[PDB]
């Protein structure tokens, strides 16, 4: 293969995305399964190492040896409060190696341990291959994104994951900076600009405030909830349905893992439909004890079940404005990123908070960070 | 008759799902034949329990494939006038649930 262009990689907690700037536009690259995002999963089996979709597809079968959430561990010490709190909820083992965490798995019948940057290098290798398969050219140069709150150790560990994967990391840029670049906020004429990035996706909630002057970016403040996302909204819907099944049939499905999974998968889909329709229908034959479960949920009912969680997204916004020493009227631009920003109620609450101001939302929220990174990668080539 | 061209689209998706169920069922039958083989085979009593537990990954993969079929069938919305599609959907779920119960007997008898 001949030499290829530079790419933009959004290395996410749950999913990763790769883009390329060509013919005056960014193209988000679909993976071998045709998906525009790839799960940040690595599975170790009795015979092979699986990455992405193939790794996520067999998690129910091999939970202990399937690694994900490496981004929550990357550049951290084993004794970090974040490491200690998160490991209780993971099915895979996290061990202490001289103060550093390592995921421990069974691989080809042997006990093996990996540093979080080695796991992230496997995901970056997959992103590099996805780009090469589409372009039909060798991909070496990339811009890799990190959250704005990442420290020196977390940024260095991410760059090290890039190097391990055979990538030449042109630059490591903040995720909110990448989203601002996607909308070309840096190219708008005039004086200094105060930009608010509202990132609700990939199991985390991040609010960042940035200032752009003559193409120069400065992070003024960061806030959020490290464990808030779409899954929480799904859980509320599942609880609502479980209670509805009890009311209608006087039967508890919650101890049948397969019934709960069928219900959960259907709620995830009904949630996505409620972003473009005002009602979602669900038909599940023989859900539990031979009972068919045919029901529906309105957008309003969904909004109500999640009312505290949705309203709660404004507390980090107020905290970020306070830490940046800014009033809400001083924000020139609001950018939505992450799949959950597609929820109409979340957009409504955010627009009403900014007294009817229009939101930058035309770029697919799941892809906007990779989009901005791809633009940056083309600029640095 | 009230048979609509739109219902043909749904019946075609259901027939593809039935063919996928037949393929997973053939793997479950090969697992049952391998299970029986080890049990009434040439291996010593101790070496049989190890060989049988080596089928666990395959039995778990079979269960997962039937679960993904259930999830796929669950995306279908069929109006009340789609009687043949509603009957085929019901029949297919029950067939998959009976194969899932067999997978559970295998899973409870290995390891
Ligand atoms: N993650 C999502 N949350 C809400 N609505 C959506 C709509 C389409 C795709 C993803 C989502």
């Amino acid at each position: 293969m001949s030499k290829g262009p530079a790419v933009g990689i959004d290395l996410g907690t749950t999913y990763s995305c790769v883009g390329v700037f060509q013919h005056g536009k960014v193209e988000i690259i679909a993976n071998d399964q045709g998906n525009r995002t790839t799960p940040s999963y690595v599975a170790f089996t009795d015979t092979e190492r699986l990455i992405g979709d193939a790794a996520k597809n067999q998690v129910a079968m091999n939970p202990t040896n399937t690694v994900f959430d490496a981004k929550r561990l990357i550049g951290r010490r084993f004794d970090d409060a974040v490491v200690q709190s998160d490991m209780k909820h993971w099915p895979f083992m996290v061990v202490n190696d001289a103060g550093r965490p390592k995921v421990q798995v069974e691989y080809k019948g042997e006990t093996k341990s990996f540093y979080p940057e080695e796991v992230s290098s496997m995901v970056l290798t997959k992103m590099k291959e996805i780009a090469e398969a589409y372009l039909g050219k060798t991909v070496t140069n990339a811009v890799v994104t990190v959250p704005a709150y990442f420290n020196d150790s977390q940024r260095q560990a991410t760059k090290d994951a890039g190097t391990i994967a055979g990538l030449n990391v042109l630059r490591i840029i903040n995720e909110p900076t990448a989203a601002a670049i996607a909308y070309g906020l840096d190219k708008k004429v005039g004086a200094e600009r105060n930009v608010l990035i509202f990132d609700l996706g990939g199991g985390t909630f991040d609010v960042s405030i940035l200032t752009i002057e003559d193409g120069i970016f400065e992070v003024k403040s960061t806030a959020g909830d490290t464990h808030l996302g779409g899954e929480d909204f799904d859980n509320r819907m599942v609880n609502h349905f479980i209670a509805e099944f009890k009311r209608k049939h006087k039967k508890d499905i919650s101890e049948n893992k397969r019934a709960v999974r069928r219900l959960r998968t259907a709620c995830e889909r009904a949630k996505r439909t409620l972003s473009s329709s005002t009602q979602a229908s669900i038909e599940i034959d023989s859900l539990y004890e031979g009972i068919d479960f045919y029901t529906s949920i309105t957008r309003a009912r969904f909004e109500e079940l999640n009312a505290d969680l949705f309203r709660g997204t404004l507390d980090p916004v107020e905290k970020a404005l306070r830490d940046a020493k800014l009033d809400k009227s001083q924000i020139h631009d609001i950018v939505l990123v992450g799949g959950s920003t597609r929820i109409p109620k979340i957009q409504k609450l955010l627009q009403d908070f900014f007294n009817g101001k229009e939101l930058n939302k035309s770029i697919n929220p799941d892809e906007a960070v990779a989009y901005g990174a791809a633009v940056q990668a083309a600029i640095l080539s | 008759g009230s048979n609509s061209p739109q219902e043909e689209v749904e019946l075609k998706k259901l027939k593809h799902l039935e063919k996928s169920v037949e393929k997973i069922a053939d793997q479950l039958e090969e697992l049952n034949k391998e299970l029986t083989g080890i049990q009434q085979g040439f291996l010593p009593k101790d070496l049989q329990a190890e060989a049988l537990c080596k089928l666990d990954r395959r039995v778990k993969a079979t269960i997962e494939q039937f679960m993904k079929i259930l999830e796929e069938i669950d995306t279908l919305i069929l109006p009340e006038n789609f009687k043949d599609s509603r009957l085929k959907r019901k029949g297919l779920v029950k067939k998959v649930q009976a194969f899932l119960a067999e997978c559970d007997t295998v899973e409870q008898n290995i390891c």
